[PDB]
C-alpha cells in the first residue's frame, strides 16, 4: 500500500479545503457563545455571527437565548478580520491571569480565547465544551488560513481521506500497483496522428 | 373453486366447448348476486387457459366484456373499482403476453368494446386518493398496447362528427388534468416517463386525426386547438434539464432510455402550427403566451426551431395586417416575457439567438420586419434589463439591492409606457416596503399608482384592475379606495401633512360627487387625530449622508 | 506517436495509479479512472474518461489493465456469474451517488443519518466486496441479493431518491419496458418495501420484539442451544442430569431429557 498510500496522502487538499470550508459554514451559522463571569444578571448566552461574506462578526452581549444564534445587529457587527494579530488560548489568555473579581477557575482552562484586535482590545471567550471550542478555533485559523486545530478535524482527515481512496480502488481489484511505477514506453518524436484528432 | 378445474380438465376436454360452457354458465348468473366473488372468478379464469386464445379469447372475452360494460355506469359500480381494475391489470397484462398468441385483431375487439368504456369510466373514475392509480395504469397499458392503425380502425371512425369531437374534447381535457395533478409518488420516475411515452404517441394520433377530419377538410367547427395546444404546451411543463441533471447519468440514463421527448414534442407542436395555416390569424392572441415556454426551453435545438414561430405568426398577423399591425401580438408578448423571465426562466444565450433569428427572418421580409426589428430591439433591452435585474436578485439578497433593481427596471417600464406591469412593479415595491415597514415609501408607491388615475366614474380600462379584487370598480371606486390605504400609511408613517393633503380631496370628492356623507365623518375623523398628533407631539429629525460610490 | 484505431472492447480503461502529466490531455489519473477509451495504439490509449467524457487522454498500455469487456458482460463472458454483474456496477453508480450525498451532508446537521448512512455503506462495500467472487452459494446470492437491494432502495429513499424494480438478475429487467402493467405492480411492490421500511424504522431502530415478531413469522422451526458450563452441586455421588424443556402450566415436559453424567467429585464423569 506504500504506493497506495503516497497517492492518498499526496492528494490531499480537496478534503483540507472541503473541511475547512465546512468549519467557516459553521462559524457563520455558529451560536450563542460564552462571556467572562457572567453570574450577576449577565447575559452568559450572546451570538456571534459570522457574515455570509465571512468578514464581519455579529456578536455582542445578547441576552441569554436557548435559541442561538438571531438574525439582527449584535451589540458589535464588526470585527475586523484584516488586522486580528491572533486568538490566545489556555494560560496565554490574561483574563485567565486575572486574580480579582474576573477569576476564572481550573475548568475553562479549555475554554479560553481571546481574539487579539486593536493591539490592545481582546474578546476573552468560554466554550460551552472542547470539541466546538476547537472547532470555533480551527475556523478562525482558517480565517487566518491557517493549519486546524481540532482533534475532531483529523478525524475528519483521515476518515474522509480514507474513504475517498477506498472507492477508488475498485478498479484496480484483483490488480497491484507496481511500488516502482511502470516504466514509460518510448513516444514516438512525430505527432503526426494517423487518425483524426479528439 | 371452480376455476381450480379448469386447467386440467382442459388437458382432457375440448378447449372452446369449455370455454363456451363457462360462458353460458356465466350468463346464467342473475345480475345482482356476487360480483366480487364472480370478478375473482373470471380473473382465475382469464388467468389460466388464455395461453391458449385464438379459440376461447375471441369467446371467453365478449362475456367479459359485457359484464363490465355493465360495471361501466350502473350508478353502483362502487364495490367493483378494485376488482374490476385488477381484471382489467390481467386481461392487458395477458394480451401484452407474446408467445401466448396473435390478438392483434382481438386487441382491436378490445377496443371498440372496452376504449370509450374505459374512458367514461376514468372520467367517473376521477378522484385521486382511491385506487385511480390502478385505473391509469390499465388505460396506460391499453394506449400502448394499441397501434396507429387500431387507433384508427374504429376509434377514429366513429358515427356522426359530433360525437367524436365530444369525445376527443373530453380525452384532452382528461390528458390536461392527469399530466396537472399528476398521480404518481413523483418517485415512480420510470412510471412517470412511461407514462409521458406512451401520452405522447395517444396525442400524436389525435393530432394526426384532428388533421385528417378537423383542418380546412372541416372548415367549420375548429376551436380544440385551444386545448390541443394546452395539453401539449402542459405535457412540455416538466421533465426538465435540472431534474435530469441531479445524476449526471440521469440525462444519459433517461436519453439513452427515452430520449429528449421535449424535443420530438416540441417539432411535432410547431409542424401542427405550420399546418394550422389559414385559421393561424383567427388563432394568435390567445397562444401567443403558449409558446414562449416552449421557446424558453433550456436546450438548444428546438429552441432553434421554435423562434421563427414568432416570426411566422407575426407574418400571419401581417397577412391580416391590412388592419392595424401586431400590436395586439406583441402587447401579449411583452407581458408574458416579462413574467416569465422575471419567474427565473430565461438566459442571456436565449437573448443573443433571440435576436440573431428574429433579424435574419425580418431581414428577407418587409417593412413591416423593419418595425418588428425595432420592436424587437426593445425586447432585447428588456431582455437584458430583466437579466441584470434577476441576477443581481439572486447575487445580493439585499432589500437595498433589490428595491435599487426593482426600481430601475420600473423606470424602464414607466419609459417604454407599459403601465400594467409597471403596476405590477409598483405593488412589488409596495410589497417589499411593507416587508421593511417603509410606510412612507410604500404609500409614495400607491399613490404613484394612483395619480394615472381619475375621479371620474367609468373605469377606462381594466388594466388598473388588478389581481387583488377584480369587478366594476368605477375608476372614482379605485381612486377613493387607494387613497383611503395610502392615508393608513402616511398615518402610521407619522407624516400627516400628506394624510391632510389627500383627505382633503378625498372629502372634496365626496361632497361634489358620491354625496355619501358618512365617509367624511370617519375621513375627517382621522383628520383630526392628524392634527392632533401633529401639534401634540415630537418626532426625531432623521440624519442625511452623502455616499461617493467610487 | 500515431496510428489510432476505432474500437469498442476498451470499455474498462483502467489506471494503475496517479498517472504522470506526460500528456497535455493526461493528469494525475485517478485510481478508479475507468476511461472510455475511443482509439487505439499499441502501448498507449487515449479516448474519453470518466471524470470528463468530453475530453482524451494518451495513457500506457503498461498502465492500461486491459480489460475486453464493454458494458455488456455476457457477449464476451466475462460475468463471474450472468444477472449479478449488472447489480456490482449500478451499485458502485449508486456508491459514487452515496459520496455525493456525503459532501452534501457533512456541511448539515443530518449527522444521525449520516452515520446511518455510514454504516449502510459499510454494509455495501463489504457485501460487495465478498460478491465480487461467486463463491457463494446460490441460497447466499439471493440472500445478499434481497438485502442489498432493500438496504440501497431504502438509502435512495430517506434520500429522496428515484428507486428501481426487479428485484432479482440486475434490476433492469423490468424497467425495459417490457410491459406496463406488470411495471405498475413492480413499481407497487417495490412501494410496498418502501413503507414496510419506513414504518419499521421507528420498529426496529427504536424496538427490538418487532422485528423478533416479523422474522418468527417467516419460520416455523427454532431451536434453543444450551451450553452447559459447570455443575455447582453437593453430593458426593455419581448423579445424572435430565435436561429438557417442561411447561409448568401444563405440568408436563416439552422437549426430551438430555441426559448428563455427572461424577462425585466434582467434575463431570
Amino acid at each position: 500500500s506504500r504506493p497506495i498510500l503516497e497517492l492518498k496522502e499526496k492528494i490531499q487538499p480537496e478534503i483540507l479545503e472541503l473541511i475547512k470550508q465546512q468549519r467557516l459554514n459553521r462559524l457563520v451559522e455558529g451560536t450563542c457563545f460564552r462571556k467572562l463571569n457572567a453570574r450577576r444578571r449577565q447575559d452568559k448566552f450572546w451570538y456571534c455571527r459570522l457574515s455570509p461574506n465571512h468578514k464581519v462578526l455579529h456578536y455582542g452581549d445578547l441576552e441569554e437565548s436557548p435559541q442561538g444564534e438571531v438574525p439582527h445587529d449584535s451589540l458589535q457587527d464588526k470585527l475586523p478580520v484584516a488586522d486580528i494579530k491572533a486568538v490566545v488560548t489556555g494560560k496565554d489568555c490574561p483574563h485567565m491571569k486575572e486574580k480579582g473579581a474576573l477569576k476564572q477557575n481550573k475548568e475553562v482552562l479549555e475554554l479560553a480565547f481571546s481574539i487579539l484586535y486593536d493591539s490592545n482590545c481582546q474578546l476573552n471567550f468560554i466554550a460551552p465544551d472542547k470539541h466546538e471550542y476547537c472547532i470555533w478555533t480551527d475556523g478562525l485559523n482558517a480565517l487566518l488560513g491557517k493549519d486546524m486545530m481540532s482533534d475532531l478535524t483529523r478525524n475528519d482527515l483521515d476518515t474522509l481521506l480514507s474513504m475517498e481512496i477506498k472507492l477508488r480502488l475498485l478498479d484496480l481489484e484483483n490488480i497491484q500497483i507496481p511500488d516502482a511505477p511502470p516504466p514509460i514506453p518510448k513516444e514516438p518524436s512525430n505527432y503526426d496522428f494517423v487518425y483524426d484528432c479528439n | 373453486y371452480l376455476p381450480s378445474i379448469i386447467n386440467d380438465v382442459k388437458l382432457v376436454f375440448d378447449p372452446v366447448e369449455l370455454s363456451v360452457l363457462f360462458c353460458k354458465f356465466i350468463q346464467s348468473i342473475p345480475d345482482n348476486q356476487l360480483v366480487r366473488q364472480k370478478l375473482n372468478c373470471m380473473t382465475k379464469i382469464v388467468e389460466s387457459t388464455l395461453f391458449r386464445q385464438s379459440e376461447c379469447r375471441e369467446v371467453l372475452l365478449p362475456l367479459l366484456t359485457d359484464q363490465l360494460s355493465g360495471q361501466l355506469d350502473d350508478n353502483s359500480n362502487k364495490p367493483d373499482h378494485e376488482a374490476s381494475s385488477q381484471l382489467l391489470s390481467n386481461i392487458l397484462e395477458v394480451l401484452d403476453r407474446k408467445d401466448v398468441g396473435a390478438t392483434a385483431v382481438h386487441i382491436q375487439l378490445i377496443m371498440e368494446r372496452l376504449l370509450r368504456r374505459i374512458n367514461r369510466t376514468v372520467i367517473g373514475m376521477n378522484r385521486q386518493s382511491p385506487h385511480i392509480g390502478s385505473f391509469v395504469a390499465c388505460m396506460i397499458a391499453l394506449l400502448q398496447q394499441m397501434d396507429d392503425s387500431h387507433y384508427s380502425h374504429y376509434i377514429s371512425t366513429f358515427k356522426t362528427r359530433q360525437d367524436i369531437i365530444d369525445f376527443l374534447m373530453e380525452t384532452f381535457i382528461m390528458f390536461k388534468d392527469l399530466i396537472g395533478k399528476n398521480v404518481y409518488a413523483k418517485d415512480w420516475m420510470v412510471m412517470n416517463m412511461t407514462q409521458n411515452r406512451v401520452f405522447l404517441r395517444a396525442i400524436n394520433q389525435f393530432a394526426e386525426v384532428l388533421t385528417r377530419f378537423f383542418m380546412d377538410q372541416a372548415s367549420f367547427e375548429l376551436q380544440l386547438w385551444n386545448n390541443y395546444f394546452h395539453l401539449a404546451v402542459a405535457f412540455l411543463t416538466h421533465e426538465s434539464l435540472q431534474l435530469e441533471t441531479f445524476s449526471q447519468a440521469k440525462r444519459n440514463k433517461i436519453v439513452k432510455k427515452y430520449g429528449d421527448m421535449r424535443k420530438e414534442i416540441g417539432f411535432r407542436i410547431r409542424d401542427m402550427w405550420y399546418n394550422l395555416g389559414p385559421h393561424k390569424i383567427k388563432f394568435i392572441p390567445s397562444m401567443v403566451g403558449p409558446i414562449l415556454e416552449v421557446t424558453l426551453t433550456p436546450e438548444v435545438e428546438l429552441r432553434k426551431a421554435t423562434i421563427p414561430i414568432f416570426f411566422d405568426m407575426m407574418q400571419c398577423e401581417f397577412n391580416f395586417s391590412g388592419n392595424g399591425n401586431f400590436h395586439m401580438f406583441e402587447n401579449e408578448l411583452i407581458t408574458k416575457l416579462d413574467q416569465e423571465v422575471e419567474g427565473g426562466r430565461g438566459d442571456e444565450q436565449y437573448k443573443v439567438l433571440l435576436e440573431k433569428l428574429l433579424l435574419e427572418h425580418c431581414r428577407k421580409h418587409k417593412y413591416l420586419s423593419s418595425s418588428g426589428e425595432v420592436f424587437a430591439l426593445l425586447v432585447s433591452s428588456l431582455l437584458e434589463n430583466l437579466l441584470d435585474y434577476r441576477t443581481i436578485i439572486m447575487q445580493d439578497e439585499s432589500k437595498e439591492n433589490r428595491m435599487s433593481c426593482t426600481v430601475n427596471v420600473l423606470n424602464f417600464y414607466k419609459e417604454k409606457k407599459r403601465e400594467d406591469i409597471y403596476i405590477r412593479y409598483l405593488y412589488k415595491l409596495r410589497d417589499l416596503h411593507r416587508d421593511c415597514e417603509n410606510y412612507t415609501e410604500a404609500a409614495y408607491t400607491l399613490l404613484l399608482h394612483a395619480e394615472l388615475l381619475q375621479w371620474s366614474d367609468k373605469p377606462c380600462v381594466p388594466h388598473l384592475l388588478q389581481r387583488d379584487s377584480y369587478y366594476v370598480y368605477t375608476q372614482q371606486e379605485l381612486k377613493e379606495k387607494l387613497y383611503q390605504e395610502i392615508i393608513s400609511y402616511f398615518d402610521k408613517g407619522k407624516m400627516w401633512e400628506k394624510a391632510i393633503k389627500l383627505s382633503k380631496e378625498l372629502a372634496e370628492t365626496y361632497e361634489s360627487k358620491v354625496f355619501d356623507y358618512e365617509g367624511l365623518g370617519n375621513l375627517l375623523k382621522k383628520r383630526a387625530s392628524f392634527y392632533e398628533n401633529i401639534i401634540k407631539a415630537m418626532r426625531p429629525q432623521p440624519e442625511y449622508f452623502a455616499v461617493g460610490y467610487y | 506517436m500515431a496510428r489510432w484505431i476505432p474500437t469498442k472492447r476498451q470499455k474498462y480503461g483502467v489506471a494503475i495509479y496517479n498517472y504522470n502529466a506526460s500528456q497535455d490531455v493526461e493528469l494525475s489519473l485517478q485510481i478508479g479512472d475507468t476511461v472510455h477509451i475511443l482509439e487505439m495504439y499499441e502501448g498507449w490509449y487515449r479516448g474519453y474518461t470518466l471524470q470528463n467524457k468530453s475530453k482524451k487522454g494518451i495513457f500506457p498500455e503498461t498502465y492500461i489493465h486491459l480489460k475486453e469487456a464493454t458494458v455488456e458482460d455476457l457477449g464476451q463472458h466475462e460475468t463471474v456469474i450472468p444477472g449479478e454483474l449488472p447489480l456490482v456496477q449500478e451499485l458502485t453508480s449508486t456508491l459514487r451517488e452515496w459520496a455525493v450525498i456525503w459532501r452534501k451532508l457533512y456541511v448539515n446537521n443530518k449527522l444521525t443519518l449520516f452515520r446511518q448512512l455510514q454504516q449502510m455503506t459499510y454494509s455495501l462495500i463489504e457485501w460487495r466486496s465478498q460478491i465480487l467472487s461467486g463463491t457463494l452459494p446460490k441460497d447466499e446470492l439471493a440472500e445478499l441479493k434481497k438485502k442489498v437491494t432493500a438496504k440501497i432502495d431504502h438509502g435512495n429513499r430517506m434520500l429522496g431518491l428515484d428507486l428501481v424494480v426487479r428485484d432479482d438478475n440486475g434490476n433492469i429487467l423490468d424497467p425495459d419496458e417490457t410491459s406496463t402493467i406488470a411495471l405498475f405492480k413492480a413499481h407497487e411492490v417495490a412501494s410496498k418495501r418502501i413503507e414496510e421500511k419506513i414504518q419499521e424504522e421507528k420498529s426496529i431502530l427504536q424496538n427490538l420484539d418487532l422485528r423478533g415478531q416479523s422474522i418468527f413469522s417467516t419460520i416455523h422451526t427454532y431451536g434453543l442451544y444450551v451450553n452447559f458450563k459447570n455443575f455447582v452441586c453437593n453430593i458426593g455421588e455419581d448423579a445424572e442430569l435430565f435436561m429438557a424443556l417442561y411447561d409448568p402450566d401444563q405440568s408436563t415436559f416439552i422437549s426430551e431429557n438430555y441426559l448428563i453424567r455427572w461424577g462425585s467429585n466434582g467434575m463431570p464423569k
